[PDB]
């Protein structure tokens, strides 16, 4: 039964304390915005280490492997790019961090008020 | 975690089954935890200082560095610290120890070293003169307990010997942190000046470094171990 399953689905996590609240909020800005000033780093646009993000966050090929026959390409657009940033100083590398633990913050956000 | 239980184990400390973090805190599995959302941390800070002293050669325990406890001389009967210079006085008093600070009009003269159980005898600001009276260690003596002497100095006069500490104290100071703030430095850190340790919803209500010090995470709202 589909239905009752997504009501149990849902339920399998807490919702969030106004502390949870206000901290989910915080490290997502400050990632994305980590995320800007890394678009000032190897000059990298602002949209495109964001999915790229996703792209070693969500999970691994998994991500881009079939979105249709053409949605962008993975291992051209997608693959230098991972390793571009990845021959760089301290400050860019926590920038980089940063950004991965926002997103996932923008993840958990979601869920709860899902 | 109940509000305002604190964790009798350290931030990121290897914890065992059934083992005590807290009062009520059991835990079940064998790992490393980890502080969520504190609401509360103590940091230290070390103040240093260079201030002269004295007391009779048959007291002068003799010794260069002064563990916080180090036994501190000898000393036959209540002898009399006696005012090398004239000036307002200031009663700085920490814990078992007292500090005096000795300026005229603002600049200050000289600054001198009260161990425990060396009593004031002048309220602060009151005027003193040279030679005039100023502390009385009897017995005992000894240096306090949060404090350490570093850089012995060595003169000699008569049956009253002269000497000089690089002395440096902690002047502790906690805070308590809020849910609209978050911690901005690693537990057990040791802070700059004017370093950087909870942001809050407005840059004001933030926290800064009173001087210079080591930070304490403390009461945190639970604790999470893998």
């Amino acid at each position: 039964d589909p239905v009752r399953q997504y009501l149990h689905e849902i339920g399998q996590v807490p919702l969030l304390t106004l502390e949870e609240e206000i901290d989910l909020a915080r490290k997502v800005e400050e990632g994305m915005e980590a995320i800007k000033k890394l678009s000032e780093a190897t000059g990298l646009d602002q949209e495109l280490i964001r999915e790229v993000v996703r792209a070693k966050i969500l999970g691994t090929a998994r991500i881009q492997k079939i979105p249709g026959l053409k949605e962008k390409p993975d291992p051209k657009t997608v693959e230098e790019v991972d390793g571009k940033l990845k021959s760089l100083p301290k400050e860019l590398k926590r920038y980089l961090h940063i950004a991965r633990e926002g997103e996932a913050a923008r993840q958990h956000l979601i869920e709860a008020n899902l | 975690l109940p509000a305002g239980v604190d964790a009798l184990v350290k931030d990121g400390e290897e914890v065992v089954k059934g083992q005590e973090l807290a009062p009520g805190v059991v835990s079940r599995m064998d790992g490393v935890a980890l502080y969520r959302f504190p609401r509360r941390v103590r940091v230290d800070y070390l103040r240093k200082e260079r201030a002269a002293l004295r007391i009779p050669l048959s007291a002068w325990v003799e010794k260069e560095a002064y563990r916080p406890g180090e036994v501190l001389a000898e000393l036959s009967e209540p002898y009399l610290f006696r005012a090398e210079e004239s000036g307002v006085v200031e009663l700085k008093d920490l814990a078992e120890g007292h500090l005096i600070y000795l300026r005229q009009e603002e600049e200050v003269v000289a600054r001198y070293f009260l161990p425990a159980g060396m009593t004031p005898l002048v309220v602060e600001g009151e005027i003193v003169e040279v030679g005039q009276p100023l502390a009385e260690g009897k017995g005992l003596l000894r240096l306090p307990r949060h404090m350490t002497a570093k850089e012995v100095e060595a003169e000699e006069e008569g049956d009253s010997v002269h000497l000089t500490l690089f002395l440096e104290w902690t002047e502790p100071k906690d805070y308590k942190v809020a849910p609209h703030m978050n911690v901005i430095v690693p537990e057990g850190a040791k802070v700059q000046a004017g370093e950087k340790i909870v942001a809050a919803i407005d840059p004001e209500e933030e926290v800064i470094a009173e001087a210079e010090g080591v930070v304490h995470l403390h009461e945190p709202a639970s604790i999470l171990v893998v």
